[PDB]
Formats: C-alpha cells, sequence, structure tokens
C-alpha cells in the first residue's frame, strides 16, 4: 500500500536503487542525486556465556564468534533483527527480555524469549517466554528498580529478579514525558536513583551515560558508557579513569568490571592490568 | 500651504536646472548643493515610492532623463502631494506633446517656468490638475 | 490597514511609528501578527522597509521569529532600499527596548550586530552603549564580557574613546576585579600611547575606590606596569610623578574631582 | 591473520617514517598485493621494500621513508587516502585516509620588535581566535608545557609579573617548516589563591593566514592546552 509520498525536488528521474551489498540506499534523478546512510546509532544487547548480543545501528546480527570475513550472528537469540525499543539480558545463559513493535505507540509488545529457543512471541505460560504489552523497559539506579513503561509513560518496574517484566504506575512523576534514559536520564545528565513511587528524590549523581550504563554482565557494571567517551568506574561513581578517543563510531571492551580492552588498529590491545598494559 | 521648500528639477548629475525655493529659510547656493548632494548622491537617480527625509516629505521623482525633487514636510499627505508631482509630468507631456528630457530641457527652460508659477506659487499650491491650465495657457 | 497594506498609501509606515500609536492590549496584540508579517515578508519598498521596523516593534515580537529574521536581515540590511538607515532607526529603537536589558537578547543581538555588521554598527553603538548606561545595566558581567571581547576584534578606536570615558567613572562599584583587570590590561595592550593611556585614566576613579582586593595591590601595580617611549615614558613617569607629588590618598581626592 | 601486520608511524627527525610490521605469520611468503607512490604534501612518499611474499610464520619490517620537504598535496591536515591493496594473497587490504597529522609540533618559535610587532599584530590575518579558559595547572608549568609541546615562542616579558597574579598578556610568535609565521596575543588571568587563575577566560587570538588552518591551530592548541584521554 502507498504509505506516503515524499517530495524533495527533481521533477524528473529514472532510477532508484538499493544496494545488493545493501550497504546504502540512494535515488537517482535528472537534476541530480542523493545517498542516505542508516543507523540506530547505538543499539541494544544481552550476554550469555562467551557470547555477545547486538542489536543493529545498521547491520544484522553479529552476535558472537566469527569464521571468515564478517559474520552476523544468526541464532535463536535474534538480536540485531527485530523492531527493538529495548533489549536487556534477563540473565541465565538461557533468558532475554525484548520489546518489539519498538517505537512510540500507546504501548508495544514485548515478547521475552528463551535462549534455548526464542520465538515470534515466546510462551506466556513459560516465564522465560512471556509477552505482554508495554512500550519500553529501562533500568534505573540502586540496581533492582527498573522502569517499565506500560502506559506510554512512567511505570516503574521493580523486581528482585531480573527476569522481570513488572508493571508499576506509582512513580508516575513526569516533568519529563515518555522519552529515553536508563538510569534515568531524560537527558538528566545524571543517573538518578529511586524505589517504586516516591515524590522526593533519593538522590541523583552528576555523571552521564551513552544513555546506557554498563554493567559487568548482568546488571552491576561500574563501567560506563557515554555516548562519545565512556567512563570507567567501578560500581557506581568512582571515576577510576575516564576514557576518550574521538572517532564517533566504535568500541572498547570490558571483561567484567573495568577490564580495559581497547582496540588498536590491526592490533587489539589491553589498555591495562595490575600495573600492566598489553597486546594480546 | 506656503509649503514648498523648493521644488527643483534637477539633473541627475546633481545639477539643478531649476530650483525655486518657494519657501526657504536656509541658504547658500553651495549649501543647497550640499544638501542636494547628500540626498541626491544617495538617491542617485533612484528615488523611492515614498521618501521622508528630515521628517519632511521628500517627494521626488525621476523621469527617463530628469530628477524631480520637491521638498515639503511630512506633515501633508502623499496622495495629494504626489498628485501635484504627477501633474507636473503629465501636463508637460501632453501639452508639449512631449514630457521632460535632458534635450528638451536644453532647448528651452521657459515653458517649465511658465507652468511652474502657475501651478504653484511659493509654499501654497494654488493648483494640481492640467486642464484648467491647458485652456488657460495658450502660449 | 489591509487595504493600504501594500503601498496604496506608502503612508502607512509612518503611522505605526506613532501617528497611529501601538503598544497594544493583550489579545489585541496576537491579532496583529499577519499584517506585520506581510511587510516583514515583502522586504521591499522604502515605504516597506520602514514599515517593517515600526510594525514589528510596536506590536513587539517573539524571540523565535527574530531568529529567522536575523538571517533575513543578514542579507537585507546593507542596501535593500538602503536598509541601513531604517535599520539604524530601528536599531535605535532596539537599544531602547532592550538597552543592555534582556541581556541575553542584547548579547544575541550583540553577536549578531557585530556579525551582520558591514561596519555600520559603530554608529549604532553610539546609541547602544548609551542605552546600556541608561539602564545602568547589571548583567554587565556578561554584557561587558561580550563588549570587551568583541570590541577586541570588532575594532574602531573611536568607540573605545567613548566607552573609556564611561568606564572611567564606573569601576569598583561593579566588582569582578580580576576580569576587569584582565580586560584592562588588554585594552592597553594595543599600541597607541593613546590606547594605552585610557586604562590609566579610567583607573583613577577606580583606583581611588579600590575593590574586592585593590588598595595594596593598587599601590603595587603602577610599579609593576611601567613604560618608556619618552612621552609615553613621560606618561608613566608623570602619572607617577603626579602620584609622586600628592599623598596618594589626597591625590586621588583632588584629581578625581 | 597469521600474517598480522601492525604498524605505526614514527617520525623521526623530519622524516616521517613508517614502521611496518608486516608479520607474515602466514603459512608462506603468501603472495602480496600492490602498493602505489604519490606526491604528497611538502613530502612525498618515497619508498617501498620491493618484494611481495608474506614469508611463512615470519616477521618483517617494512619501511617507508617518506620524503619530508616536498610533494604538495593540499589535502590539509593530511588526511588523505592511502592505499595498501588487495592485489595478491589478499582479496582486500586497507585503504585508509590518515588522520593523525597535526600542527602543534611543526611550527618552531620565532621572534620580533615589539612596537612593530604590535603594529603588526593588528596588521596580520586577524581572522582566528580560540579561548583559553580551563586546565589542571598554573600557566607557569602549564605555559611551559604548552610552549614545549608546540615548540613555539612567546616573544617578550614585562615584569608585571606572572606571579602575584600576573595580569599579563603574552605575545607569541612562531615560524614553521614550510614557513608560515603565526602571531598570538593571548590575554590571561593566572593562578594564585583567592586572586586570579585556575581557568582563564583569556582569549587566545590566533592569526594564521588561512582561517581554516588558523582557527584549527587555535583548536590544536586547544587540544594541546590540557592534558587528558585522547
Amino acid at each position: 500500500t502507498g504509505v506516503q509520498t515524499f517530495r524533495r525536488d527533481h521533477d524528473r528521474f529514472w532510477v532508484l536503487a538499493a544496494h545488493p551489498n545493501l550497504n546504502l540506499f540512494a535515488a537517482g534523478h535528472d537534476g541530480g542525486m542523493i545517498v542516505f546512510k542508516l543507523e540506530r546509532e547505538r543499539p541494544a544487547y544481552a550476554v550469555h556465556g562467551n557470547m555477545l548480543h547486538y542489536v543493529k545501528d545498521r547491520f544484522l546480527r553479529q552476535l558472537d564468534f566469527n569464521s571468515s570475513k564478517d559474520v552476523a550472528v544468526m541464532q535463536l537469540r535474534s538480536g540485531s533483527k527485530f523492531p527493538v525499543f529495548n533489549m536487556s539480558y534477563n540473565p541465565a545463559e538461557n533468558a532475554v527480555l525484548l520489546c518489539t513493535r519498538a517505537s512510540n505507540l500507546e504501548n508495544s509488545t514485548y515478547d521475552l524469549y528463551t535462549i534455548p529457543k526464542d520465538a515470534d512471541s515466546q510462551n506466556p505460560d513459560a516465564p522465560e517466554g512471556k509477552r505482554s504489552s508495554g512500550l519500553t523497559a529501562v533500568w534505573v539506579a540502586r540496581n533492582r528498580f527498573a522502569v517499565l513503561d506500560r502506559m506510554h509513560s512512567l511505570l516503574i518496574k521493580n523486581l528482585k529478579n531480573e527476569i522481570t517484566k513488572k508493571i508499576q504506575v506509582p512513580n508516575c512523576d513526569e516533568i519529563f514525558y515518555a522519552g529515553t534514559g536508563n538510569l534515568l536520564l531524560r537527558d538528566a545528565d545524571s543517573i538518578t536513583l529511586f524505589d517504586v513511587q516516591q515524590k522526593r528524590t533519593l538522590a541523583s549523581v552528576k555523571i552521564s551515560k551513552v544513555k546506557y550504563v554498563i554493567w559487568s554482565a548482568d546488571m552491576s557494571h561500574v563501567a560506563l558508557l557515554a555516548k562519545h567517551a565512556i567512563v570507567i568506574c567501578n560500581r557506581k561513581l568512582d571515576a577510576l579513569c575516564n576514557i576518550h578517543e574521538n572517532i564517533r563510531v566504535k568500541s572498547g571492551a570490558w571483561d567484567e568490571s573495568g577490564v580495559f580492552i581497547y582496540t588498536t588498529s590491526n592490533h587489539i590491545k589491553y589498555a591495562v592490568t595490575t600495573g600492566d598494559h598489553g597486546i594480546i | 500651504l506656503y509649503t514648498v521648500k523648493a521644488i527643483l528639477i534637477l539633473d541627475n548629475d546633481g545639477d539643478r536646472l531649476f530650483a525655486k525655493y518657494y519657501d526657504d529659510t536656509y541658504p547658500s547656493v553651495k549649501e543647497q548643493k550640499a544638501f542636494e548632494k547628500n540626498i541626491f548622491n544617495k538617491t542617485h537617480r533612484t528615488d523611492s515610492e515614498i521618501a521622508l527625509l528630515e521628517g519632511l516629505t521628500v517627494v521626488y521623482k525621476s523621469s527617463i532623463d530628469l530628477y524631480f525633487y520637491v521638498i515639503g514636510s511630512s506633515y501633508e499627505n502623499e496622495l495629494m502631494l504626489m498628485a501635484v508631482l504627477n501633474c507636473l509630468f503629465d501636463s508637460l507631456s501632453q501639452m508639449l506633446r512631449k514630457n521632460v528630457e535632458k534635450r528638451a530641457l536644453l532647448e528651452n527652460m521657459e515653458g517649465l517656468f511658465l507652468a511652474v508659477d502657475e501651478i504653484v506659487d511659493g509654499g501654497v499650491i494654488l493648483e494640481s490638475d492640467p486642464q484648467q491650465v491647458v485652456h488657460r495657457v495658450a502660449l | 490597514q489591509l487595504f493600504c497594506s501594500s503601498p496604496k498609501a506608502a503612508l502607512r509606515y509612518a503611522a505605526v511609528r506613532t501617528l497611529n500609536k501601538v503598544a497594544m492590549k493583550h489579545p489585541s496584540a496576537v491579532t496583529a501578527c499577519n499584517l506585520d508579517l506581510e511587510n516583514l515578508v515583502t522586504d521591499s519598498n522604502r515605504s516597506i522597509a520602514t514599515l517593517a521596523i515600526t510594525t514589528l516593534l510596536k506590536t513587539g515580537s517573539e524571540s523565535s521569529i527574530d531568529r529567522l529574521m536575523k538571517q533575513i536581515s543578514s542579507f537585507m540590511s546593507e542596501i535593500s532600499d538602503e536598509f541601513k538607515v531604517v535599520v539604524v532607526q530601528a536599531i535605535s529603537a532596539l537599544c531602547q527596548k532592550y538597552p543592555r536589558k534582556h541581556a541575553v537578547l542584547m548579547n544575541f543581538l550583540f553577536t549578531m550586530l557585530r556579525e551582520e555588521g558591514g561596519f555600520e554598527y559603530k554608529r549604532a553603538i553610539v546609541d547602544c552603549i548609551i542605552s546600556i548606561i541608561e539602564e545602568n545595566s547589571e548583567s554587565k558581567e556578561t554584557g561587558l564580557s561580550h563588549l570587551c571581547e568583541f570590541i577586541e576584534d570588532c575594532e574602531f578606536t573611536v568607540l573605545a574613546t567613548r566607552i573609556l570615558h564611561l568606564l572611567g567613572q564606573e569601576g569598583p562599584k561593579t566588582n569582578n576585579p580580576s576580569k576587569y583587570i584582565r580586560f584592562i590590561y588588554n585594552r592597553v595592550v594595543l599600541e597607541h600611547e593613546e590606547v594605552r593611556a585610557g586604562a590609566v585614566s579610567a583607573l583613577a576613579k577606580f583606583g581611588a575606590q579600590n575593590e574586592e582586593m585593590l588598595p595594596s595591590i593598587l599601590v603595587l601595580l603602577k610599579r609593576c606596569v611601567m613604560d618608556d617611549d619618552n612621552e609615553v615614558r613621560d606618561r608613566a613617569t608623570f602619572y607617577l610623578n603626579v602620584l609622586e607629588q600628592k599623598q596618594k590618598a589626597l591625590n586621588a581626592g583632588y584629581i578625581l574631582n | 591473520d597469521p600474517v598480522y601486520a601492525e604498524a605505526y608511524v614514527h617520525v623521526n627527525q623530519y622524516d616521517i617514517v613508517l614502521d611496518v610490521l608486516v608479520v607474515n605469520q602466514t603459512s608462506d611468503t603468501l603472495q602480496n598485493c600492490t602498493l602505489e607512490l604519490a606526491t604528497l604534501g611538502d613530502l612525498k612518499l618515497v619508498e617501498k621494500p620491493s618484494p611481495l611474499t608474506l614469508a611463512p610464520h615470519d616477521f618483517a619490517n617494512i619501511k617507508a621513508n617518506v620524503k619530508v620537504a616536498s610533494t604538495e598535496n593540499g589535502i590539509i591536515f593530511g588526511n588523505i587516502v592511502y592505499d595498501v591493496s588487495g592485489a595478491a594473497s589478499d582479496r582486500n587490504c586497507v585503504v585508509l585516509s590518515d588522520i593523525h597529522i597535526d600542527i602543534m609540533d611543526y611550527i618552531q618559535p620565532a621572534t620580533c620588535t615589539d612596537a612593530e610587532f604590535r603594529q603588526m599584530w593588528a596588521e596580520f590575518e586577524w581572522e582566528n581566535k580560540v579561548t583559553v579558559n580551563t586546565n589542571m595547572t598554573d600557566l607557569n608549568d602549564y605555559l611551559q608545557h604548552i610552549l614545549k609541546s608546540t615548540n613555539m615562542k612567546c616573544l617578550t616579558p614585562e615584569k608585571a609579573l606572572s606571579g602575584y597574579c600576573g595580569f599579563m598578556a603574552a605575545n607569541l610568535y612562531a615560524r614553521s617548516i614550510f614557513g608560515e609565521d603565526a602571531l598570538a596575543n593571548v590575554s590571561i588571568e593566572k593562578p594564585v589563591h583567592q586572586g586570579p587563575d585556575a581557568a582563564v577566560t583569556g582569549h587566545i587570538r590566533i592569526r594564521a593566514k588561512s582561517q581554516g588552518m588558523a582557527l584549527s591551530l587555535g583548536d590544536k592548541i586547544n587540544l594541546s592546552q590540557k592534558k587528558t584521554s585522547l
């Protein structure tokens, strides 16, 4: 069906193309031409034993291990694929929680899936499969409270478990209407810590995120992402060292809390250990 | 109403080949030129739909060969004021069968002169339409 | 209004400036936007250019639209019926509605003023500075901050004379000493015996008053900063010598007045 | 790949020289691709070790001298695309544009008579400035550090006092390897208890002929100014 028409000059064309590399997409015309580049600049994750999960900025999976030139990780833990609002490991070497239909709606669906075998929606019967409705689900500080959006605005999600899908309107507190943050930062420029309702801050610390906080696997990483720059902390704000580079693209890695791997050309390097620095 | 500071028909070489200061209270042929200069140099054959200079109305025109100046005060509406200015082009044109030119100017002044006194006389516009004139005059 | 609203009576411009006065009443004002928008839009007709400034002014404006306009203006102002003059008039009005006040605007304006420039701002400046003083503006730290900086790299010695004179009086009633010093040094930095000279003269009202740290140091400084170049030498020597000649406390009292 | 090649640049005295490790930890002097020469900037790249084997399990030093006084290429800040090619035991390779090519280094200090200077200062290509404000140090150590880093000149003192405050504006001049003279007046607050300086809010006024390099220089220096995670 005709979705929409888009107008941007050239009352005269004869070609359109989408790459068979699929890299790029472009449209050709008489008066001239345009190329546009896609990305979900920065895009969601989960960890399960010796394996990385990615959600594409652009590009498909690449969700661990490799074999020849480049390999997008196709597995039963479909990462870079779905229509993501948010992806978070529900730790287990066997579980993930996933929101799909992404976007802004009233609310989306989340279908949470088992690593043993994901599905279109996994079983509501199963609690490593559950799906329900809800717009986004988000971490928040002092680590077990969570945000869920299950209204198109502030629901708090809080559970001891991180196989979690909990719904909590209390903590309704707008003054920031449904948008994006993850230890609370509707561009707070702070990660702000809370419980399940309160109308009085516990506290906010001034530090900042990639709009994600990096936990050393599950949900306790004082290793921090920042969008450009990333900072290394131990759990919570202890600024251990602060990272910056200036290429507005890539990554550097932690094994656990603050194990600093840095990539260095055709050389891949440990930034540092004990009092050491190394090329593995 | 004893309102013409001068009406000048100026060349667009900043020259003035007509000026009558109908009314005046400032002088000098020089200052007149100077005053002229600032504005003329500035308008430089270009004119404006309207122009106010000095809080004073400047209605000025250009032809196809000549620059028309009237100085008056913005203290008396355009439409009329212009009407006289209009009257000036038009009658001269019809009557003569020709409007102003540099050439025209060069052959004889007098007619302008003749007209001018009739139309206006000082700071009071006695008249602003041709016809009356046209009959009235017969030179 | 409408009928006129395109140079029927190119007369319409004048009126808004006063003859038909405007400073509005609140719902009434909202209604006005369209008409001004036509002129604002049209940008033409000497009668138009003037009209744009008065209408917009009288009715007032939102911040936002200004923004669009700043660009428009960027091209426009130079000649666009010889926009500069109407604009200087407009500008004189700007300095008045905000003469260093809505300082954010003043600064936005300032940046813009200098920027859109040509040169023709200087004339305007004579007014603008005057406006700021009229308020006796208080976001000076900032206001001054822009002025200082820009003027530095927005040049014209002549401006400096005026401002100097004013500044000359003001000093430590508005503090921020290090900065102010910081500036002052700079002002001098420039050559010209003359440019240099002003920083000392301004200083006399200032010195005398001293500020959040000054008397001791005030005494120390004239010493620390010293110059030859004969008559420039002399200026240092003489001020000193003059200084030399009265109990500096007394010295300050007589001279200052 | 076994063949791992690691490389970095060493610029050793004029000569920007290319350390290359191509280590061919390959299972053989695997066939190698292709390489191409070029005019460069006031440099030209100028050497290739000839062979194209990727000798087995083997490590090699491949040197590129570059020619450091010629080859104009006006692709500023360098950052010009460079090729290592996929042309033989290789299906791809690296095509790269450089980055890593900056100013602070290039220019050497250079000097002037002050009156003339001032006159000149004003006179020069006005067109660039950047601000100094913020650091980790006093401009004593800080200034020295910056100075050494860019290898550039502050022309003259007046004792007024870079100490008690100073409320000093420092005039700096430098001349480079391909000869641009760059002028500064930076005017700066300066550290000292409850007096002033642990920021600046001093303005660095940069004049260099093109604004584009000039401002860029102001930046470059801005990079230089402080000491933090690149």
